[PDB]
RNA sequence: GCUCUCGCAGACCCGAGCCACGCAGUUUUAUCCGGUAAAGCGAAUGAUUAGAGGUCUUGGGGCCGAAACGAUCUCAACCUAUUCUCAAACUUUAAAUGGGUAAGAAGCCCGGCUCGCUGGCGUGGAGCCGGGCGUGGAAUGCGAGUGCCUAGUGGGCCACUUUUGGUAAGCAGAACUGGCGCUGCGGGAUGAACCGAACGCCGGGUUAAGGCGCCCGAUGCCGACGCUCAUCAGACCCCAGAAAAGGUGUUGGUUGAUAUAGACAGCAGGACGGUGGCCAUGGAAGUCGGAAUCCGCUAAGGAGUGUGUAACAACUCACCUGCCGAAUCAACUAGCCCUGAAAAUGGAUGGCGCUGGAGCGUCGGGCCCAUACCCGGCCGUCGCCGGCAGUCGA
RNA sequence: GAGCAGAAGGGCAAAAGCUCGCUUGAUCUUGAUUUUCAGUACGAAUACAGACCGUGAAAGCGGGGCCUCACGAUCCUUCU
RNA sequence: ACGUCGCUUUUUGAUCCUUCGAUGUCGGCUCUUCCUAUCAUUGUGAAGCAGAAUUCACCAAGCGUUGGAUUGUUCACCCA
RNA sequence: GUCUACGGCCAUACCACCCUGAACGCGCCCGAUCUCGUCUGAUCUCGGAAGCUAAGCAGGGUCGGGCCUGGUUAGUACUUGGAUGGGAGACCGCCUGGGAAUACCGGGUGCUGUAGGCUU
C-alpha cells in the first residue's frame, strides 16, 4: 500500500453565523479570521491548526483543496490586504508591492505558494484579504451536523471543492 | 450515519508504528456507507470496538469501492446484524435478492426502517453473504426461486393524474 | 454564607500523600533558591508556619527576596477581572524549582551552542520548534500476509 | 485626549538570512496543580448479607455424661479464609474538561570593579562597569500603551448542561455559556427567551431554519422501499397531554421442539390388572388432603388432567392406535394499530380535509423565500492623521 | 487504631504526645506582606530587621498556645 | 393483602404569575346550560341470577332526582 | 566481593521464618576507680579486651505477605463539544475528541554520594 502524505493545506469556511457562539469559539474564528458566514480562508495543516480546528468544528466546513479551487478562489475573489484596505488583485503590481521581498510578483506565485505551502505560506495567506463567498448554489445537507453524519460541518476530505464550486 | 445509495469500500488500517512494535498488524472491514469519508469513520468506528485503535493513534493505509463482481446476476443475500430497539438490543438474520452487495444492504437498511424504526446509527451491519436460494430461510425471498415464475400485474394505478389534469374518460385499470 | 476561614476547604489540599507522611525529607532544605527563578508554591501541610493561601497552591512564580528560611514570590492572582501580580512569604518547604525553566535554559544552551557551531561547520540549521507537521508518504509492506478481516461481534447480554 | 508603532513613496510608470513597539476569552510544546466523574470495599474509616473451616471460651448447654460435660452432640460468641450490597459530610487508585508558569536581546556568554552583608577560602550573594554574540529562537491572528472626567445601573428573567431544597410546580436557590431585558427579521398557525439569522435605502442572484394537496410561495416528480385501518387513527425541537399491563390484528426477529419410522388439527377406537395402593375417616375408591410416584400385560394408559357423586358410578384428559396424507407447534421479542383512556359553552395535527397517503420510518431529485450570504447602485459614519498651495500650456 | 483544652478537618512518634529541669520570645521597636478586600479598616497571620533576654554542649529554637475561630472605630474617660 | 402504575381538579395544601388610582368577599333564594365517574327509567351482558329482590358490568346524560324539623350554614342529621 | 562513619532518594529498602558469613570492621561481651546517671552500672556515662558470631548486622532462600512495575479488565466505565437523534419518561444510541480503577495473570525485591578499611 502506498499511503499518501497527509494533506499540508485546508480550505476552511464559516458555516454558522454570528448568533451565540461561546467565547472560545468566538475566539479561534477571529483567529482563522472567519468573522463572517460563507468566509472562507486557507489554513496551513499541523498539530496547533488542527486542534484549532477541532474546537470551531460545528461552525466550519473545511477540507482539502485542488489546484483547481485554489486557482477559482485566487483568481476570482482573490483580493489583497493593501495598506489595511481590501483591493482587488486586478495587477501583479498589487503582488509585487506587497509580497515582492518573498520572491512572490504575480498570481502565479500567489497560487504557487498556496497550493505548496512553501516557506512564506504566513505572509502570502495573510496578504489574501478572507474570501468572501456566496451561499451555496443547490443548498446544504444540513448545517447544524457533522458532514459524517449527513451534515455540513466538520472535516470532508475532497469534497470540499464540490462545496466550493458553487460557494464561488 | 445517513444515506443515499449505500456503497461497500474495502477499508485498511493500522496502528501507528512505535518503538514498541515497528511493524502492526493491517485491518480490513467491509464498509457500506454513503462515501468514503463516512466509510473512514466508520471503519474508525468499528475498529476502535473490536482493537484498542484509534484515529489518532492509527492509519488508514487503503480506501477503495469494492465494485459488484456480478451485477448482472440475481443473487440472494443474507445479511447478519445487530441493531439498538427502543429496549434492549438484538440480533438479526435478514435475507434480500438484488444483483448488488451494496443494493441489498440498501436494501436492508430501509427496511430496517420501515420495520423496526431503527436508524442507520443504530444499525450495525456485521456480515453479508451471497447463500444459495436451497440454502435461504425467508419465504418472501424463497417465492421467487421458481424457474417458471410466472405473474400479471393485477391493479394498474393511473400514474400520470395531472397530465391531463381534467379529461373525459375515466381511466382504465387492467391492461 | 461560606465562612472565610484561611485553610476552609483544604482537608485534602493541605494532606500528605498516602503513605508519605512523617518526617520532611532534607533535600528540601537543602534546595538553593535564588533572585529571579521560577518556583511552584505546593503548600505541604506537615509544617504549619510560613504557609501560603489556597489560593496559591498550584501557582507558580518568580522569587524576588531570600531569607533564612523563606522566600519572597511575586505570583499573578486573578481578582475578578484583573490580575494583579501579589507578593508572598513562603518557607522553602512549600515550594520547589519550576522544570518549564529548566528545560528552557537547556534549550537556550543548546540553541547557543548550536548556532556557533554552525556558523563554524558552515551550512544551515533548524533553530525554531515547529508544531508536529502532517505525517510523510510512506509505503506499507504486507509482507505476503493478507490483511486480518474484522466483523463486528454480535450482541449478547453479559450479566 | 495624549504617548508611540507600521508604513505612506516614486510626475505617469515602476518591490527593490532578514521583516513594528506590543497584544491575545485560541492552539501547540514543556512543566507543575487538583481529588470531581468513575472505581474500591477478599485496602483503612463507617454501613451490611450469607454460608464455610477452626481451636480457646463466664455462650446457652446436652441427649445415657452429677462422678475427669465417663463422653463429645447442638446453638452462640470469637478467629481465619471467602461471599452479597453501599457512602455529600469514606478512601488506596483515579480521568475528561480545567487552573498556573515558560517558549529570549530586560536574553546568552566573556572579563573587571564595589560591598559595612556572608565568610576557611581568590568564599557566597547582590550591585555596578566594559565587551561579544541576531538563524528575532512554536502556530495563528491583531496596531498598542496610558491618563482624566464620567452618566445609567445596583428588582432581573429564560434555555442546554451540572446542581441543592421540595411529592411536584410556569416553585425556591446556585455554577457555566448564550439569550431576552435593549431586538427587528425568516420559521415554530399563535407566543419576550425555541430553530435560522441579527437590521442604513434599493435591484439581481443564492441560501439557512423550515417547507412544497388547498388556504399559502414551492413536488402538477409517471419519486423509491416498506409499515399501518383506528365505531376516541396519525401527523415534526421547546410544545402544549399519558402509564403499568394486555391483544390468536398484522409485520419482522430470536430460541427451542415435533414430523413420510406418518407430524399438527379434526372424525373414529382402546385409556387396563396388583389396586377401593398407605395414612388420614363420618365418606373419601385416580380426582378435600400428607408423603411416597412403583410393577405386569402391553401399542398404550398417570397407582391420575379436569367435570361430576355424600361416597360410588358416569364423562374427560396424557397415552397409544385407525383414517387423513405434508409440513407443524411453542415460548419469547419489538414495529404500527387496538384495549387500558372519565369533565364540565361548541371546537380544533392551525383549518379544510387527507387512507395507491396530505399518516408513520428510511432515502432521492427538483423547487419556494429572510432585513442572512454574493454582485451592483445610493446615503452616512469610521479609517487611510490619504491626496491637492504645481492655476507649473511649459 | 492514643494524646495534643474545645467543634470538625488537616498535621504529628527517640514528634507537635508523656515526664522532668531551667525559664518568662505572652517583653521593647520601625516598616513590608498575606487573609476578607473596594485590594479600605479591624481581627488574625507570615517572613524579616533592630534591641534585650530564655534555653541548649551547640547547631539552633522562641517575640504566646501545632494550623484553621475565640473579637471592636470616632468622641469621652482612665493609666503609663 | 404485600406491592406497583395512573387519572381528576367538586378537598386541602404548596407557590405568588395577574389584580391593592378596588374584579363587591359566605350561604340561601331564582334561573339557564353543561359534564358523567349512571341513582332511576330504555336496551343489554354476568352472578354464589329458581321466582321476587339484589349485586357487577356495557351502550347511554333523552327525561327526572322531591316535601319538611334543627342549624346563617356549605356540610350534617332525622321525619316522610 | 564487601564493611565502617556520615548521608541522598525513603519498602524494589518492610515483615515473618530458615541457611551461610573468610578478613578487617561493627557488635555482643568484661568491670564500676574516676566522669556521669539510675529502685536497679538493665538503659545512660565511664575504664576495658578473657570469650563469642548465639544475637544484632551483611548476603541468600520462600510456587511467602506486602511493596514496585507491567498485562488484563478495556477503548470498558466516565467524559469535552454537536444534532429539529430516539424515548411518555427514566434514560439510551450516534458524531467529534480524550480515556480510567478492582478482581485475575506476569516480572522485580534497593540504587547511590563522600571519606576510610579488609579481601594475594
Ligand atoms: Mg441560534
Ligand atoms: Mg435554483
Ligand atoms: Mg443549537
Ligand atoms: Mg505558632
Ligand atoms: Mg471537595
Ligand atoms: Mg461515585
Ligand atoms: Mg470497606
Ligand atoms: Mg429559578
Ligand atoms: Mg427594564
Ligand atoms: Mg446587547
Ligand atoms: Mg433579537
Ligand atoms: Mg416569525
Ligand atoms: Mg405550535
Ligand atoms: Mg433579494
Ligand atoms: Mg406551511
Ligand atoms: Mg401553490
Ligand atoms: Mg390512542
Ligand atoms: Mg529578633
Ligand atoms: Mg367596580
Ligand atoms: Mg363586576
Ligand atoms: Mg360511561
Ligand atoms: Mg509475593
Ligand atoms: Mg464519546
Amino acid at each position: 500500500f502506498y499511503v499518501p502524505a497527509e494533506p499540508k493545506l485546508a480550505f476552511v469556511i464559516r458555516i454558522r453565523g454570528i448568533n451565540g457562539v461561546s467565547p472560545k469559539v468566538r475566539k479561534v474564528l477571529q483567529l482563522l479570521r472567519l468573522r463572517q458566514i460563507f468566509n472562507g480562508t486557507f489554513v496551513k495543516l499541523n498539530k496547533a491548526s488542527i486542534n484549532m480546528l477541532r474546537i470551531v468544528e460545528p461552525y466550519i466546513a473545511w477540507g482539502y483543496p485542488n489546484l483547481k479551487s485554489v486557482n477559482e478562489l485566487i483568481y476570482k475573489r482573490g483580493y489583497g490586504k493593501i495598506n489595511k484596505k481590501r483591493i482587488a488583485l486586478t495587477d501583479n503590481a498589487l503582488i509585487a508591492r506587497s509580497l515582492g521581498k518573498y520572491g512572490i510578483i504575480c498570481m502565479e506565485d500567489l497560487i504557487h505558494e498556496i497550493y505548496t505551502v512553501g516557506k512564506r505560506f504566513k505572509e502570502a495567506n495573510n496578504f489574501l484579504w478572507p474570501f468572501k463567498l456566496s451561499s451555496p448554489r443547490g443548498g446544504m445537507k444540513k448545517k447544524t451536523t457533522h458532514f459524517v453524519e449527513g451534515g455540513d460541518a466538520g472535516n470532508r476530505e475532497d469534497q470540499i471543492n464540490r462545496l466550493i464550486r458553487r460557494m464561488n | 450515519k445517513a444515506s443515499g445509495t449505500l456503497r461497500e469500500y474495502k477499508v485498511v488500517g493500522r496502528c501507528l508504528p512505535t518503538p514498541k512494535c515497528h511493524t502492526p498488524p493491517l485491518y480490513r472491514m467491509r464498509i457500506f456507507a454513503p462515501n468514503h469519508v463516512v466509510a473512514k469513520s466508520r471503519f474508525w468506528y468499528f475498529v476502535s470496538q473490536l482493537k484498542k485503535m484509534k484515529k489518532s493513534s492509527g492509519e488508514i493505509v487503503y480506501c477503495g469501492q469494492v465494485f459488484e463482481k456480478s451485477p448482472l446476476r440475481v443473487k440472494n443475500f443474507g445479511i447478519w446484524l445487530r441493531y439498538d430497539s427502543r429496549s434492549g438490543t438484538h440480533n438479526m438474520y435478514r435475507e434480500y435478492r438484488d444483483l448488488t452487495t451494496a443494493g441489498a444492504v440498501t436494501q436492508c437498511y430501509r427496511d430496517m426502517g420501515a420495520r423496526h424504526r431503527a436508524r442507520a446509527h443504530s444499525i450495525q451491519i456485521m456480515k453479508v453473504e451471497e447463500i444459495a436460494a436451497s440454502k435461504c430461510r425467508r419465504p418472501a425471498v424463497k417465492q421467487f426461486h421458481d424457474s417458471k415464475i410466472k405473474f400479471p400485474l393485477p391493479h394498474r394505478v393511473l400514474r400520470r393524474q395531472h397530465k391531463p389534469r381534467f379529461t373525459t374518460k375515466r381511466p382504465n385499470t387492467f391492461f | 454564607t461560606n465562612t472565610k476561614g484561611k485553610r476552609r476547604g483544604t482537608r485534602y489540599m493541605f494532606s500528605r500523600p498516602f503513605r508519605k507522611h512523617g518526617v520532611v525529607p532534607l533535600a528540601t532544605y537543602m534546595r538553593i533558591y535564588k533572585k529571579g527563578d521560577i518556583v511552584d508554591i505546593k503548600g505541604m501541610g506537615t509544617v504549619q508556619k510560613g504557609m501560603p493561601h489556597k489560593c496559591y497552591h498550584g501557582k507558580t512564580g518568580r522569587v524576588y527576596n531570600v531569607t533564612q528560611h523563606a522566600v519572597g514570590i511575586v505570583v499573578n492572582k486573578q481578582v475578578k477581572g484583573k490580575i494583579l501580580a501579589k507578593r508572598i512569604n513562603v518557607r522553602i518547604e512549600h515550594i520547589k524549582h519550576s522544570k518549564s525553566r529548566d528545560s528552557f535554559l537547556k534549550r537556550v544552551k543548546e540553541n547557543d551552542q548550536k548556532k556557533k557551531e554552525a556558523k563554524e561547520k558552515g551550512t544551515w540549521v533548524q533553530l525554531k520548534r515547529q508544531p508536529a507537521p502532517p505525517r510523510e508518504a510512506h509505503f506499507v509492506r504486507t509482507n505476503g500476509k493478507e490483511p486480518e478481516l474484522l466483523e463486528p461481534i454480535p450482541y449478547e447480554f453479559m450479566a
